[PDB]
């Protein structure tokens, strides 16, 4: 079977690639945006801890 | 005429790699800024050559570069309405003195919005 993702970009284009060492299958979860190379197609980057962003309004104060 | 003047810097406003700019908002920002483009793209990106750590503001309109997506300069935000733009009038003719009477409808008028922009320490 082997351990994989699937991928796909914001331009609506699905793209697959085998696991990388710079993540763990444990920790990837679906629905999840992380970074891909723009010419190999290759996570290299993990999740900042926050998924989609505030849209438009939010109001964050001290 | 005035044409002629400004085809000297054609060499180098119009050529350069940098000018052809894509505009953009950040989204998110770690301090790697999480910036969404108009086609519904996202990528992140750090600061440029002249760009400064504090320019750069949550929720703003930021250019980066067309080809390799870089912050050149930042832009101010609200950028889509264009209907407000028209709504500011210049230099009305109806002027202070031209309401007729001496009526104290006036004196209220003026003190409530001439008065503290005129005379703020009062």
């Amino acid at each position: 079977v082997g351990k994989a993702a699937v991928v796909k970009t914001s331009s609506r284009q699905t793209v697959f690639l085998p696991m990388v060492g710079l993540v763990d299958p444990d920790k990837l979860k679906p629905n999840d945006l992380v970074g891909v190379n723009k010419d190999s197609y290759l996570i290299l980057d993990t999740l900042p801890s926050e998924f989609d962003s505030r849209v438009k309004a939010m109001e964050v104060d001290e | 005429a005035p044409s002629h003047l400004w085809d000297i810097m054609g060499d180098r406003q119009r050529l350069g790699e940098e000018h052809p700019l894509q505009v953009a908002r950040c989204t998110k920002i770690i301090k790697k800024y999480v910036i969404n483009l108009k086609q519904i793209a996202k990528f992140v990106v750090g600061l440029g050559e002249r760009v400064s750590p504090t320019d750069i503001e949550e929720g703003m309109r930021v250019g980066v570069d067309r080809s390799k997506y870089n912050i050149e300069l930042p832009l101010p935000p609200r950028i889509d309405p264009s209907v407000t733009m028209m709504t500011v009038e210049e230099k009305p003719d109806v002027t202070y003195s031209d309401v007729g009477g001496c009526k104290d409808q006036i004196e209220k008028l003026r003190e409530v919005v001439e008065l503290p922009l005129l005379s703020p320490e009062r």
